[PDB]
């Protein structure tokens, strides 16, 4: 996870590798 | 708030794993 935007992808995508699954979860709120 | 530090830029890593539930 680099420094350059992320968003949902990233985030869903460094989420994928921060928690790996554990059912994690990213919003607005 | 979230997409607006994630997306239009970069959040925290620590904060963004706290993203996980």
């Amino acid at each position: 996870f680099v420094n350059q935007h992320l968003c949902g992808s990233d985030l869903v995508e460094a989420l994928y590798l921060v928690c790996g699954e554990r059912g994690f979860f990213y919003t607005d709120k | 708030g979230i997409v607006e530090q994630c997306c239009t830029s970069i959040c925290s890593l620590y904060q963004l794993e706290n993203y996980c539930n």
